[PDB]
């Protein structure tokens, strides 16, 4: 395929590998999860306008909706370990090993 | 007294008087004496690039008319 | 020669940049500030004269000690004035900030701000009048005005 | 009902004309004769190419020239 | 090399993913994913998404400056990495970049490349289509047809962003 | 668990956006309509095991629609010629691939 | 001769920035009871020359605490952003005529704010993290309503194009159908651009700078030039979208002197706010956009969807 | 392209006021006029120390209400659709739910900042 | 089955409810100084913040501490008077006034008639200058900064009062114990009544800014209240009172001249 | 006043429609034309360029159909100048 995917793609790859191994921090890896579906919104939406399948040019404003959706979401599961913890970092989360 | 601002506002009138109007005039310059081409939507784009393809001078502004035919 | 008359010609302009827009900044001490309050007032107003305020000393041009320098408060102003931006100057307003005043002898003041930075022009009084502040303001433009910078950066 | 529309008017008249401009935006479209007349107008635009048709002989209601008096007219939106 | 204006922008793009990716500190990450999200806007805008690429914009805009207020609020320690201070972030950045790089060579000394799909190495303007779309831009449209067609995408959506509210209002009580 | 309501209850939830063949706001035809509607008629009712094999060619036609892998590997092998013999010397350009032609309309 | 233009663009916008520190603080002098500068040229024509050589020649004081790189870079994208979103502004000609406009002008200001953000952040200072976190709350509470009312006003627009703008007020101004919209997006521009009575950023009282405090001169000169191009650029803009002016396509003179005398009678209506009123509290600011603005404006957002649709009257989007 | 050459003159002469700003005038560096700024009293702790947000659930709820200015921003153009009584049901069921979702947020004390 | 790695894993808790293990919050601490446009000149708030909610406000002081009061016990009654013009450096004959009256007091001598009528007059004269500077610096501090400089125009009009009558805008050092030291010069009460017919106008102006305003009332309507009982136990005195609806004032209750 | 004058838009938005419905027949003659004389120009010189290449095989579609297949941006725009490409590929975009 064309030579832009090749990148959108890395771009998708360098973010996950970014979320999936963590640096003892959890806001850096929310922000990974929200370079994810950047990588994921670019991607779906070169392939659309692209291939002029005009229809779906809806998709990836709903996509970015779920996305934020969730990113939000993310951030109201941050304060409570944030309250709990004077950091969010993700080695304090390590009650249910028992 | 109070209309010694009116100096400095005027001033400030003529800094914002000399960007749009040079503007303007710059559209009047490199469009042949009339206004730039507005390519909102992709048909005035394809009947611009026709204006250039036919002028013969590779200028979209340069316009032909019934003197061009027969 | 030619590159004197450049020189010159620059440390007037430079000069004149300076002298006319001072910026003082929101720092008075004791009684002179209400002074210095009222020499920002309609009737002597600073403003036309370029000089306008400036809460931070990054982004002031003169510090007008107006009040009495206490032993307490010295090296707050010592950090207030290292925080100014050269070139940077200082007013002495009143009889304490320039020699000590009316607490000269005392245990806790000290006696004149020229123990603490070095002073420019030394208005006195207590306090002195607006008028008079403004006097002082205006001869330190004067002072301001026939600086040599690039003169002397010219011939050293 | 008035006094409690008039304590909501005293202490929250924002709400009130927010929740008066939002009812009037709800009901009104729906009482209104020229509702229809927007999605005439709207499907009375138009965009693409009118793409003719073969003729096979019996489409008396179809023109052959956009001058026929035959087709869909707007002179309902030229007086309107 | 202007014809490769998308691709160059795309590699913008992916700098500005090893970048937040390398996890420094999300005031650096959120500024790697202002640069990233800035160069896709015009990736994704030379395709014709000018809507599409503004929203993506500005949207993480405003989500940064919220994760900003955040990693100043929480996610905050007293030396922020900015991406030196480690010598994994900047090992991992490094890596990063010269793996980007790397691919580029590849890609535009062979004019193809196959990682796990096959990609072309010439620019991306040979694939767009020939025509014009007339008095509209069909995005545009498309994303006008939300209201038109997309009925059932709208009640899940305006209900999925509604009991988010209500969701995030239920966790962050703490009783 | 494909629990089709959409048939059942007769409701069409998300059937439009599903393919690019259905009907699209304003007519706007995709880029690979044609292909996409002949690999769908052609594998309509017949099953997958029977649509992988017997379908194929159409399916190939429409994925080489989507992505033009087969055409820009032969604009590749054709460019890729050009510059060779470009390099070479043993070619030059006519003169409507370099500007100078009065181009159609 | 492209960049002519830009040129023509972007120089006289830094002079009228430039005076515009004069007209601000002669207009504030009379409004209380003073004068402004007068002594330095004649009638003060020849201050603001006086404040740009001298801020440029003051020592620039980079911090020891300052994270340097982004330090730098919070003027200079203060100055970059404060230039470039006055070029789909039609002057009756935008520099750039974009499709989309409003929303590069939206995006822009959303783009901003990352100058007095990570201005407050790089300088590593408690009032300048005060006044960082204080442009995040302020900036969660304007953008909120920013958009809404942008987007009711378009709705008897067609589009999000700038210069068709003109042509949609041909006849009425855009502010008899839209005035609660109009008064709102005047305080939701307010908000935005850091003025009073809703500066809390650059609080004189309760911080001392907020987030240029350290920022000496030369770099707080690219803060204090991008918030006054953002002021001229936003009533540019406010009349562009309420008070849009005749147009004749001979003579753009006419439409030239037009929208210029009556944005600048909008920044002497900002010079005379900011002289006028006490400050809010920054949650108030934020009580305000959230509860009050809000709701209003969702309900003129209700409302002037359906009401193009009720009488007939959906503008073109061509 | 004209966007690109007006944008990089704009970072060009943004960034060339910046750099004859910093080389032109005479550095007197020491290491008090580079101290922090605490109104002349030297800083307690740093100002890398966590400034706690009481907004924080206005702060998520900008997130959830910044996409509807995605979702109903097309509402110019999706009035140009030829079935108009459905995507004005849908439009008014989208302010709708925004305003009941903001009424919630009031209603449990959301909009309220802590302590 | 219990290992090396399974060793130090106790058993979870009954309810699931572990014990908050409480970190400390750590208030960041402002130093809300003395150079600063809010603190008046001279005042060093060391306050806690929970980002900016108000934890603790420590306000020290003595950064004007001039030690007055003990060079007060070297000088004599009368090189002792003006000291007391600079400590309330807005209200100064009212110190003067207040001095004189401790001096006469303790003298066992009351004023000539005339003398405490100027007194009087010089004090709600000093009155309308203190007030000046505290509703038009309030104004300042909230964000209000035009009425002050429209009152710092009576304020100079006043000052004029001030050096007409003793020859100093300030610091007076005119009511002495004893009675004042020099009489009115001619035509300064005529100037007084010329001043005092117009500044209703601008009480009037100033209010018409500010007391029905929307803005400054939501910075001063539910901010600072103070109880009575509280007040009396902190020994507030004057407006601090009366805004709590205590009705004292000494002008009343314990008259002087 | 705006019921009134978005009305009387609406209706001169239909004449500039029906102006360019009334134009399009000419413009798509021309545009088949177009693209027939770019992809003959393109093909008289593939046989030139492939020539010493062996196996290769002139005009070979790479399509099992018959059908005509709209050119693409690269089949027509591939052999010419980058100037030709830029105003062809991204003109309408970056213009203005
Ligand atoms: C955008 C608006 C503003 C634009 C910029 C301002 C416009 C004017 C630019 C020129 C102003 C003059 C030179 C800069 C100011 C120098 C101030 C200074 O202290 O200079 C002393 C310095 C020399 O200082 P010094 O050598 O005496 O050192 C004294 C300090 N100690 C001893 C502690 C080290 O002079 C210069 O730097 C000369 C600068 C160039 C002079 C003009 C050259 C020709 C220009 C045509
Ligand atoms: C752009 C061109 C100019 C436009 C005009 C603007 C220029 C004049 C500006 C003056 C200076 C303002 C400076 C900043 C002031 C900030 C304070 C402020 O404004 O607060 C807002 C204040 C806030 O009031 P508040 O703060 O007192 O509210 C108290 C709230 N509670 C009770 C919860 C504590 O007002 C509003 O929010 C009103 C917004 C505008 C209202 C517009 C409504 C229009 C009418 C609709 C219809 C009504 C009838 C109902 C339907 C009938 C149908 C038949
Ligand atoms: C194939 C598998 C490996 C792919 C990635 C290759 C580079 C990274 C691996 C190097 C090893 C160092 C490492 O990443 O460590 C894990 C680190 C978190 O560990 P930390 O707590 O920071 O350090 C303490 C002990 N190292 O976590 C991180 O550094 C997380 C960030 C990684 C971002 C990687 C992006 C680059 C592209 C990857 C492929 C696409
Ligand atoms: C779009 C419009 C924008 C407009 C921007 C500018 C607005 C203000 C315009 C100028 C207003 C008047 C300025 C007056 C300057 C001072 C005049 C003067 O009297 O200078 C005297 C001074 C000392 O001379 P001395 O020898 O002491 O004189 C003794 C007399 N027996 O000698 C000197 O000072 C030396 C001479 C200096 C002359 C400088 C003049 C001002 C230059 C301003 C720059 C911009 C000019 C316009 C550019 C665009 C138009 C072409
Ligand atoms: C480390 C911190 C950062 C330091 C460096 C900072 C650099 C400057 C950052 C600010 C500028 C960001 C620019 C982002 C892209 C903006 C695109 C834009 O302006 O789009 C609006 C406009 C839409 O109009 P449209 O409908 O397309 O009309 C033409 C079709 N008839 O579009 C048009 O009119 C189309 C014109 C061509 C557009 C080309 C594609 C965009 C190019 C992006 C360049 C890189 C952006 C970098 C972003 C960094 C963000 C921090
Ligand atoms: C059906 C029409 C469309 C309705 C949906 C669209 C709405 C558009 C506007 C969006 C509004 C979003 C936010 C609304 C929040 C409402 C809930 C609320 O705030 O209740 C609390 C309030 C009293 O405030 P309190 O609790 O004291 O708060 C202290 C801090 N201020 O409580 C109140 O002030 C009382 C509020 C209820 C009474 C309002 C009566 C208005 C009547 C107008 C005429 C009839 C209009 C038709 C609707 C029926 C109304 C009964
Ligand atoms: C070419 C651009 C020149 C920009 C000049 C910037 C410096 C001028 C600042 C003047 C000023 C203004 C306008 C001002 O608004 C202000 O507030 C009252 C001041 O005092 C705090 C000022 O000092
Ligand atoms: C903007 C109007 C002019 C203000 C000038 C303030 C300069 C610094 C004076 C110090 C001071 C401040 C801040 C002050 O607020 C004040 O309160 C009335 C004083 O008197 C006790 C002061 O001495
Ligand atoms: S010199 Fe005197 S009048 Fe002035 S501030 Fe000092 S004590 Fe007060």
């Amino acid at each position: 395929m064309s030579l832009v995917y090749m990148n959108i793609m890395m771009a998708f790859t360098v973010s996950l590998t970014g979320l999936l191994m963590y640096r003892s921090h959890l806001m850096s890896s929310l922000l990974c999860l929200e370079g994810m579906m950047l990588s994921l919104f670019i991607l779906a939406t070169l392939m659309i306008l692209n291939s002029h399948f005009t229809l779906a040019s809806m998709m990836p404003i709903i996509l970015l909706v779920f996305a934020a959706c969730e990113a939000a979401l993310g951030l109201s599961l941050l304060v409570m370990v944030s309250n709990t913890y004077g950091t969010d970092y993700v080695q304090n989360l390590n009650l249910l090993q028992c | 007294m109070w209309f010694e601002v009116l100096p400095g506002i005027a001033v400030m009138g003529v800094c914002l008087f000399i960007p749009g109007m040079a503007t303007a005039r710059i559209h009047r310059f490199s469009n042949g004496g009339r206004e730039k081409r507005v390519a909102h939507y992709s048909y005035q784009w394809y009947l611009m690039e026709r204006d250039r393809r036919v002028s013969g001078v590779n200028r979209y502004y340069v316009s032909k008319g019934l003197e061009n035919i027969d | 020669s030619r590159g004197e008359y450049v020189v010159a010609k620059l440390d007037d302009l430079i000069n004149w940049a300076r002298r006319s827009s001072l910026w003082p900044m929101t720092f008075g001490l004791a009684c002179c500030a209400v002074e210095m309050m009222h020499m920002a007032a309609p009737r002597y107003d600073m403003d036309r004269f370029g000089v306008v305020f400036r809460a931070s000393p990054r982004q002031s041009d003169v510090m007008i000690v107006a009040g009495t320098l206490t032993n307490k408060m010295a090296p707050a102003l010592r950090k207030v004035y290292d925080q100014m931006p050269e070139p940077r100057y200082v007013v002495s307003m009143g009889s304490c900030a320039n020699g000590g005043g009316y607490y000269h002898y005392s245990y806790s003041v000290v006696r004149g701000c020229d123990r603490i930075v070095p002073v420019d022009i030394y208005v006195p009084g207590c306090p002195p009048t607006a008028e008079a502040l403004l006097y002082g303001i205006l001869q330190l433009q004067k002072k301001i005005k026939r600086e040599k910078r690039l003169r002397i950066w010219y011939r050293r | 009902v008035a006094a409690f529309l008039k304590n909501v008017w005293a202490k929250e008249p924002v709400l009130v004309a927010s929740f008066a401009i939002a009812g009037l935006a709800v009901i009104l479209p729906t009482l209104s004769p020229y509702t229809k007349y927007s999605l005439m107008i709207n499907r009375a635009t138009p965009y693409n190419y009118p793409v003719p048709l073969r003729d096979d002989g019996n489409m008396p209601d179809v023109p052959s020239h956009p001058q026929d008096p035959q087709g869909p007219s707007l002179e309902w939106l030229k007086r309107l | 090399m202007m014809t490769y204006i998308v691709f160059i922008l795309s590699i913008i793009f992916v700098m500005g993913f090893v970048g937040f990716s390398s996890k420094p500190s999300p005031i650096y990450g959120g500024l790697g994913l202002i640069v990233s999200g800035g160069v896709g806007c015009g990736i994704v805008l030379n395709f014709g998404g000018s809507f599409l690429g503004l929203m993506v914009f500005l949207i993480y805009l405003g989500g940064m400056m919220v994760v900003f207020g955040y990693t100043t609020a929480m996610a905050t320690e007293q030396y922020p990495e900015v991406w030196v201070s480690n010598k994994v972030v900047l090992g991992t950045f490094i890596t990063g970049l010269l793996m980007e790089f790397l691919m580029v060579y590849y890609v535009l000394k062979d004019k193809e490349v196959e990682i796990v799909f096959k990609f072309n190495g010439m620019g991306d303007w040979v694939i767009y289509d020939t025509g014009d779309s007339g008095f509209f831009s069909e995005e545009a449209m498309g994303i006008a047809a939300l209201y038109s067609y997309g009925t059932w995408l709208v009640i899940v959506t305006g209900w999925s962003l509604l009991i988010g509210v209500v969701v995030i209002m239920e966790i962050t009580r703490g009783n | 668990p494909f629990f089709d309501v959409q048939k059942k209850l007769g409701v069409d939830l998300d059937h439009w956006m599903t393919i690019q063949s259905a009907e699209q706001p304003h007519r706007i035809p995709a880029r690979c309509h044609a292909f996409e509607k002949e690999w769908i008629e052609c594998a309509h009712g017949i099953g997958s095991i029977r649509a992988e094999k017997e379908c194929k060619i159409e399916f190939e036609d429409f994925r080489e629609c989507l992505l033009r892998q087969k055409t820009m590997k032969r604009l590749n092998a054709i460019k890729r010629q050009r510059d060779k013999l470009i390099k070479e010397g043993k070619y030059t350009p006519p003169p409507h691939h370099s500007g100078q032609e009065d181009l159609r309309p | 001769m492209f960049m002519i233009n830009v040129l023509t663009l972007i120089i006289p916008i830094l002079l009228a920035v430039a005076f515009l520190t004069l007209v601000e603080r002669k207009v504030l002098g009379y409004m209380q009871f003073r004068k402004g500068p007068n002594v330095v040229g004649p009638y003060g024509l020849l201050q603001p020359i006086a404040d740009a050589i001298k801020l440029f020649i003051k020592e620039p004081l980079r911090p020891a605490t300052s994270s340097i790189s982004m330090f730098i870079l919070a003027p200079i994208l203060a100055l970059t952003l404060a230039l470039t979103m006055w070029i789909p502004l039609p002057m009756p000609y935008p520099l750039i005529n974009m499709n989309l406009g409003v929303l590069f002008m939206l995006a822009m200001s959303s783009l901003a704010v990352y100058s007095i953000l990570w201005s407050g952040w790089a300088s590593n200072s408690k009032y300048a993290l005060i006044g960082a976190l204080r442009a995040v709350a302020q900036t969660i509470s304007y953008e909120v309503t920013l958009a809404i009312i942008l987007l009711s006003v378009l709705l008897m627009n067609g589009s999000f194009t700038l210069s068709t703008l003109i042509i949609t007020q041909e006849q009425v101004w855009l502010i008899f159908p839209a005035w609660p919209l109009a008064m709102m997006w005047f305080i939701s521009t307010l908000a935005e651009t850091n003025r009073a009575p809703f500066d809390l950023t650059e609080g004189e009282s309760e911080l001392v700078s907020g987030f240029n405090v350290e920022y000496a001169a030369g770099p707080f000169a690219l803060f204090f030039m991008a918030e006054y191009a953002n002021i001229i650029m936003m009533n540019i803009f406010t009349t562009t979208l309420f008070l849009g002016a005749f147009h004749n396509p001979y003579m753009p003179e006419l439409y030239t002197i037009n929208f210029t005398i009556k944005s600048l009678l909008l920044s002497i209506t900002f010079l005379w706010i900011r002289a006028s009123y006490p400050r809010f509290r920054y949650d108030q600011l934020m009580h305000l956009l959230w509860k009050n603005f809000l709701p209003l404006t969702l309900a003129l957002c209700m409302w002037h969807v359906s009401l193009p649709i009720l009488l007939s009257s959906i503008p073109p989007q061509t | 392209m004209n966007l690109m050459i007006t944008l990089l003159t704009n970072f060009t002469l943004a960034t060339l006021l910046v750099t004859i700003a910093f080389w032109l005038p005479q550095l007197n560096v020491y290491s008090e006029k580079t101290s922090p700024y605490e109104c002349g009293f030297d800083p307690m702790g740093s100002a890398r120390l966590p400034f706690s947000m009481k907004f924080f659930l206005v702060a998520i709820t900008f997130l959830l209400f910044d996409l509807e200015i995605a979702l109903l921003l097309p509402l110019p153009w999706a009035s140009q659709t030829t079935n108009l009584n459905t995507m004005l049901t849908m439009a008014l069921l989208l302010i709708f739910l925004l305003a009941v979702s903001l009424a919630y947020e009031w209603t449990q004390k959301g909009l309220e900042w802590t302590e | 089955y219990p290992t090396k790695e399974t060793a130090h894993w106790k058993p979870p808790p009954w309810n699931d409810v572990d014990p908050p293990k409480d970190t400390l919050v750590s208030n960041l601490t402002l130093n809300f100084g003395p150079q600063h446009p809010a603190a008046h000149g001279v005042l060093r708030l060391v306050m806690e913040l929970s980002g900016e909610m108000v934890r603790k406000c420590d306000p020290h002081i003595g950064l004007l501490h001039r030690g007055t009061e003990k060079l007060i016990e070297y000088k004599t009654y009368l090189q002792a008077l003006p000291y007391f013009d600079r400590l309330d450096y807005v209200s100064m004959m009212c110190n003067e006034q207040a001095y004189s009256l401790a001096v006469e007091k303790l003298l066992n001598i009351q004023p000539p008639p005339r003398a405490q009528w100027i007194r009087v007059l010089f004090g709600e004269i000093t009155r309308l200058l203190n007030h000046i500077m505290a509703v038009t610096t309030h104004a300042l501090d909230i964000g209000a900064m035009t009425p002050f400089f429209w009152m710092f125009e009576e304020r100079e009009k006043m000052f004029e009062f001030y050096e007409r009558v003793s020859g100093a805008r300030m610091h007076a050092a005119y009511v002495r114990p004893g009675g004042v030291h020099q009489d009115l010069p001619l035509g300064l009460m005529d100037d007084i009544y010329e001043f005092s017919k117009n500044f209703s106008l601008r009480i009037d102006e100033l209010e018409e800014m500010l007391t029905n305003n929307r803005i400054w009332r939501n910075r001063t309507v539910d901010i600072g209240v103070v109880t009575a009982e509280d007040a009396l136990n902190y020994g507030f005195s004057g407006v601090m009172l009366r805004g709590s609806g205590i009705q004292w004032d000494l002008r009343k209750t314990q008259p002087y001249d | 006043s705006m019921m009134r004058w978005n009305r009387e838009r609406r209706r001169l938005q239909i004449e500039d429609f029906e102006a360019r419905i009334a134009l399009m027949p000419l413009l798509q003659a021309e545009k088949d034309r177009r693209v027939l004389q770019m992809l003959r120009e393109n093909l008289e010189e593939e046989a030139t360029i492939m020539k010493d290449v062996p196996g290769w095989k002139v005009g070979e579609s790479v399509f099992h159909t018959t059908r005509w297949v709209t050119p693409m941006m690269g089949e027509l725009y591939g052999l010419r100048t980058g100037e030709e490409i830029l105003s062809s590929t991204y003109g309408f975009i970056w213009y203005t």
